[PDB]
């Protein structure tokens, strides 16, 4: 992501950052509203140790 | 100290409570089960102790709580 | 005449004073500052004051009516102050603790040696950790070890409780947090200590009750302040907890908690040492 | 019924009380309950307490129809597709 | 001192943990005192995982109490008495020797 | 403005000219009457003085509030942002027809009197689940089915295009449609084609998002979704993978399996309640129809059930022909060899094989694809 | 796992001897080292566990140099570090 | 020297005036109107001074509002975007190709 000059965004379903996405964020696709204004972006999600 | 009336539904429990309220001469307080549930913490016991203090203020007061199983689970 | 004129401007400093926090300086002789009342302002700076002392989070004194920046102020704090060593040294020695030499050595290497022998740490290049965490079942030496460290240390010691940062009046939490960090930074190579983090650092937040917003702001301020150090100030943060599973992972990132120490139950060899030492 | 499932504790009983107060304010008029089999089935509290706040809502609804000056000039009518799961104390005459 | 554990809780943000700190300060001033708290299961229950809001405040008060007694500062000439008729639900840390 | 819709002549006949002349004469007489008082007895500017004085009365600091209750005699109770609520008066130049409880009302700063009504602020969920532009090409890209398309057309397109056929013999169009069958068979692609061709607003949602982590949030979502759908326009609501709401359980849900039941009850209420529905069309799609509640798919809610079977050899050849139309195929490759690759091969495998073969050709910097590319592509994709 | 969803899948096998030596070489630069360490033997000692524990061994070998108040690192520290790290990971 | 002295006296005089609030603008309007929201109070719709152009007033920006009339006065430098705050909270340890082994 760094070498190709892309905005690196990662999502983990936490709640500290919930205020930075939306007031209630009943859905999850709302992140795209914050993503499509940084068009060449990459979304990265890592599976937790629960699995 | 107190009495507790129980049984299957449809038998004259509230009827006896109402008859006792009509016949007696002292102060009478009516109360329900779910009425004592509040959203904010610490706001449920306050009503209970306030009602008991108000009953204590007038000496011969008696209280009747209906649908007790909504609280004493 | 100019010498006389330069002195008549001190008429606006006698009684009207409110303490505030410097926030930003847009340009010369004009800034934006946030008073302790609870609102921000865009105000004008007095000319004769020394602009060199206006650091990012300095505390300043403002006129009551015109609400203009007037004076800079020396460092000041609240909450726990210093643990002033008179009735504060808890007279618990390292000899009374017996059997946990592994954790003792780990704590020593991760705390005390960077404070004194920083040159070796820089020369070998091992990047001393900023803070440590203690976890384990209740009853196994965490508080006693912190107590012994406080007794035997030569540096300043600040101790707080995680349940004090919540206040009835909104806005006192982040103030207390940045205030204690400011005092610890500007006094000496001190050591901050927190008991039972679990009161403020959890995983679940509900942004509708009002209290959770306060806890969220307190935690975010803690994260922001603790990340602000420049790896040049001799400050170590020791924080203790019991239920480590109910913790926010965002607080365990590198640069915030690089050391985790577990205090497990004694098995066979520590039992004899405990018995002999106590009896 | 699905409108009476709230997020905080002690909200359904408040809503029922407000409904009956507003109904009593006017002269006399009707209330309709749709899909009543979602607001109370039966008291079955075993083990860990599960599905009992809805039981408190149902108990408030029951209490508003009998005892100490019933609602009086209000007529209610309810419909459901599986009536085999309703509570015994709700189906007695005097309410249904 | 005589108090019931279910009468020291209120909806304000910091009052619940402030009242107990105040009562321990008062006990510290007059050094010989005895504190008795009835029905300790009201606030002494086990700490939930993935719990609801407006419930972690009681836990906050609980760990404040756990720190006040046998914490960083030693108590002197102070004794406490607690009573409950089902001790299963008490926190494992509160029952520690 | 529907002043006069009688333009039935629509030709060079005298009727159109006469109707236009009569309308023009009436409008000219009305304009002359309106300007007689504007030019004979003005007595004031009546154009800029009014705005000037209403601006003078309406101060430059201007706060906001929310309606709570209104009394008939032109005043109402409004609550402030801080929390205090007042008993202010309502002015007479505030077009008191859109005053609705909960609407943002613009108030004065001195006496807090009602002086205006403020527009809304869009909504940060409408733009989330609304389709802006057409996805891709229409039914010409599908191929193979040729029979489900006419049914979906009768269900959706015909009433919009020709609301006259149904009126000749007085019937109503079918209410609901559901698509089922094995996976990878072309349900979402047909939904894409319908969204492309149609002209009404398109709303979509995945069924896995109907379950939330609080109590009483699913029914709220369903209510708000259908309110939005009913308040915009003639619309189409697309809910796919609905069965996933019941075949999966998450520990993040505060309630157990009863909240799913409450959400179901709310969904049935919204689909076939008793209040006026309006004009909304619902499309559902799933691949496991044996797990849904039968009371949800009764006639009167979902009227049509459409099955998508696995393709046959002719459809397989057609899909090869479709998906390699813009690919430079060498003469060595033949589609008949790949037709018998698997016994129950589906549509998605065709695109997977073609795309990965193109990628493998791109790796070696070759514009033309060979037989070995397909031979390795099929083994790399299918057999694992 | 439907074929049309994910367009590529990439595998990350545990490092072999050459990859382990490469990671050791990469992560051994941040310390004051001594001329002649023979990192091949250290790489051969590790029975290919993962790539994070190579960094852990590197970052913990310097603690042994610190423990004797030294300014340079010798391979005795490397051997002690690898032995302790591999042994102490057996529990739990 | 004379200019310096007179400026000093006038600077003494002009320090007894009220301060000005800072606020966030949500969106503008027609005929020189904007909507702003300052945190220790609700939302205010206000006007703009004669030396500030609307097209420069982009949405979600910091401005300075006078006291008596709440009129637009200046434009504050900027506000940190939510993406920056989120990424600083997450603290992903960025790297590059030279840190790759095998
Ligand atoms: N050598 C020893 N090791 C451990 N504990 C000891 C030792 N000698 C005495 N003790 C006793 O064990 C207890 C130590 O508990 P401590 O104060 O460290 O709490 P903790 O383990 O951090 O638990 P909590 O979660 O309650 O804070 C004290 O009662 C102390 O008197
Ligand atoms: N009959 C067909 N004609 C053309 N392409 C097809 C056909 N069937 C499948 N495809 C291809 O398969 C791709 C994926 O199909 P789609 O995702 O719409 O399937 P589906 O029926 O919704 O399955 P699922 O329920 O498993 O998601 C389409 O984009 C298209 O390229
Ligand atoms: N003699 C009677 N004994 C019992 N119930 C009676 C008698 N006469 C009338 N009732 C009817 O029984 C009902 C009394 O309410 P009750 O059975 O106490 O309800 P619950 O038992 O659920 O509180 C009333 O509807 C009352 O009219
Ligand atoms: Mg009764
Ligand atoms: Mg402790
Ligand atoms: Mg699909």
């Amino acid at each position: 992501a760094h070498h190709t000059d892309c905005t690196f965004i990662r999502v983990s379903g936490s709640e500290l950052v919930q205020k930075f996405i939306g007031e209630g964020a009943r859905m999850v696709r709302e992140l795209f509203v914050m993503a499509r204004e940084h068009a060449p972006s990459i979304i990265f999600m890592d599976e937790i140790d629960s699995i | 100290k107190g009495v507790l009336m129980y049984g299957p539904p449809g038998t004259g429990k509230t009827l006896l409570a109402r008859a006792c309220a009509a016949q007696t001469k002292a102060t009478f307080l009516k109360l329900a089960g779910p009425q004592l549930v509040q959203m904010f913490i610490g706001d449920g016991a306050k009503l209970v102790r306030d009602a008991f203090a108000l009953a204590k203020e007038k000496a011969p007061s008696i209280i009747f709580i209906d649908e007790l199983d909504a609280i004493g689970t | 005449e100019f010498l006389h004129a330069q002195e008549e401007v001190k008429r606006i400093q006698s009684i009207p004073l409110v303490i505030g926090q410097f926030l930003e300086a847009v340009d010369q002789n004009t800034a934006i500052v946030g008073s302790t009342t609870g609102s921000n302002y865009y105000v004008r700076i007095l000319s004769t004051i020394d602009r060199e002392l206006l650091k990012p989070n300095a505390s300043v004194a403002l006129h009551k009516h015109s609400n203009a920046l007037v004076d800079v102020l020396p460092p000041e704090a609240d909450s726990s102050i210093m643990m002033l060593t008179s009735d504060q040294k808890p007279d618990v020695m390292y000899a009374d603790i017996g059997g946990m030499d592994i954790q003792k050595q780990e704590v020593r290497e991760a705390v005390e040696l960077p404070l004194t022998h920083f040159e070796l740490y820089k020369q070998i290049g091992i990047d001393p950790p900023r803070g440590v965490l203690m976890y384990g079942p209740p009853g196994c030496g965490k508080t006693m070890l912190a107590k012994a460290v406080a007794h035997h240390t030569t540096a300043a010691f600040i101790r707080v409780v995680g349940s004090e940062f919540v206040q009835k009046y909104l806005g006192e939490g982040p103030r207390m947090v940045r205030d204690v960090f400011r005092l610890a930074k500007e006094n000496a190579p001190a050591i901050i200590f927190i008991d039972e983090i679990d009161a403020i650092a959890t995983k679940r937040f509900d942004a509708q009750t009002g209290a959770d917003r306060e806890v969220q702001r307190i935690l975010l301020e803690l994260l922001n302040q603790m990340d602000g150090f420049d790896q040049n100030v001799n400050v170590k943060v020791i924080m203790a907890t019991n239920r480590a599973d109910t913790l926010d992972p965002a607080l365990l990132r590198p640069g915030r908690l690089d050391r985790k120490i577990e205090f497990p139950l004694p098995d066979r060899r520590q039992k004899r040492l405990i018995f002999s030492t106590i009896t | 019924g699905s409108e009476l499932v709230q997020k905080y504790v002690g909200e359904g009983a408040r809503m029922v009380r407000e409904l009956f107060e507003m109904a009593r304010t006017k002269k006399a008029c009707l209330i309709f309950f749709d899909e009543i089999d979602a607001i109370g089935g039966a008291r079955f509290d075993d083990g860990a307490g599960g599905d009992n706040e809805v039981q408190r809502t149902m108990l408030e609804l029951i209490n508003q129809l009998d005892g100490f000056d019933p609602r009086g000039n209000i007529k209610v009518l309810m419909a459901t597709n599986r009536p085999d799961t309703l509570d015994p104390a709700l189906m007695r005459p005097g309410r249904l | 001192l005589k108090v019931v554990s279910s009468s020291i809780v209120d909806k304000y943000i910091g009052e619940s943990a402030r009242l107990i700190r105040e009562m321990f300060n008062y006990a510290r001033d007059h050094q010989p005192c005895i504190i008795f708290m009835d029905e300790i299961d009201a606030i002494g229950g086990r700490r939930f995982s993935e719990g609801t809001s407006a419930d972690r405040e009681i836990q906050r008060t609980l760990m404040e109490l756990l720190n006040q007694m046998d914490g960083f500062d030693t108590l002197h000439r102070v004794k406490m008495i607690m009573a409950t008729n089902r001790p299963d639900t008490l926190d494992p840390a509160l029952l520690r020797p | 403005a529907s002043k006069l819709p009688l333009v039935t002549p629509h030709t060079q006949c005298r009727l159109k000219l006469l109707k236009l002349e009569r309308i023009k004469d009436y409008l000219l007489m009305e304009e002359e009457f309106i300007r007689n008082q504007e030019q004979m007895k003005p007595l004031e500017e009546k154009q800029e003085e009014e705005r000037s004085k209403v601006d003078d009365l309406r101060g430059t600091p201007m706060s906001v509030g929310t309606l709570e209750e209104i009394i008939d005699d032109n005043h109402a109770i409004v609550s402030t942002s801080v929390g205090s609520e007042h008993y202010v008066s309502i002015l007479s130049f505030v077009d008191k027809d859109l005053l609705e409880p909960g609407c943002s009302v613009l108030l004065n700063h001195k006496v807090h009197a009602v002086i205006g009504v403020l527009m809304d602020d869009t909504d940060p969920l409408v733009t989330v689940m609304k389709v802006e532009k057409a996805p891709q090409e229409t039914y010409a890209d599908i191929g193979g089915l040729d029979n489900q398309i006419q049914e979906i057309k009768e269900s959706v397109e015909l009433p919009l295009t020709h609301p006259e056929y149904y009126e000749e013999m007085g019937i109503k169009p079918p209410k609901g449609v559901i698509l089922y069958g094995p996976p990878g068979t072309g349900k979402t692609l047909l939904a894409k084609a319908v969204a492309n061709q149609t002209s009404a607003t398109f709303l979509r949602v995945v069924g896995s998002e109907l379950i939330q982590k609080y109590l009483g949030d699913g029914p709220k979502l369903v209510r708000e979704l259908f309110r939005v759908a009913e308040e915009h326009a003639p619309s189409i609501v697309f809910i796919d993978e609905i069965d996933a709401i019941g075949t999966k359980r998450y520990d993040s849900n505060s309630g157990g399996e009863r909240e799913i039941q409450r959400t179901m009850l709310e969904l049935l209420n919204q689909l076939d309640g008793f209040d006026s529905r309006g004009d909304v069309k619902v499309i559902m799609a799933t691949n496991r129809i044996e797990t849904l509640d039968p009371a949800l798919i009764r006639p009167g809610r979902i009227d049509r059930k459409i099955e998508f079977p696995l393709p046959d050899e002719k459809t397989k050849k057609r899909i090869f022909q479709i998906h390699t139309s813009r690919m430079t195929l060498a003469d060595d490759v033949t589609l008949d060899d790949l037709i018998m690759a698997k016994d129950d091969l589906s549509g998605a495998d065709i695109k997977a094989i073609c795309t990965e073969a193109g990628l493998m050709a791109l790796r070696e910097r070759r514009m033309k694809v060979t037989n070995e590319d397909f031979k390795k592509s099929k083994e790399n994709v299918l057999y694992k | 796992l439907r074929p049309g969803r994910i367009d590529r899948k990439i595998e990350f096998p545990p490092p072999n001897e050459e990859a382990r030596l490469d990671i050791l070489k990469i992560h051994s630069r941040k310390m004051n080292l001594t001329r002649g360490i023979n990192l091949r033997k250290i790489a051969e000692l590790m029975p290919g566990a993962s790539g994070a524990e190579v960094k852990g061994v590197c970052t913990e070998a310097g603690m042994y140099a610190l423990r004797e108040r030294r300014v340079h690192v010798t391979q005795e520290d490397f051997e002690m570090a690898v032995a302790k790290v591999m042994q102490k990971d057996s529990e739990k | 020297l004379n200019a310096k002295v007179r400026l000093l006296r006038e600077e003494l005089q002009l320090l007894q005036e009220q301060g000005s609030y800072v606020g966030e603008v949500v969106r503008a309007m027609d005929k020189k109107k904007v909507l702003v929201k300052v945190h220790p109070e609700g939302k205010f719709v206000v006007d703009v001074d004669k030396n500030i152009d609307i097209n420069d007033v982009t949405p979600n920006c910091r401005v300075a509002l006078r006291n008596d009339s709440y009129t637009l006065h200046k434009i504050l430098p900027n506000k940190v975007d939510p993406l920056v705050s989120l990424m600083m909270v997450e603290k992903v340890p960025d790297s590059t190709y030279e840190m790759i082994g095998g």
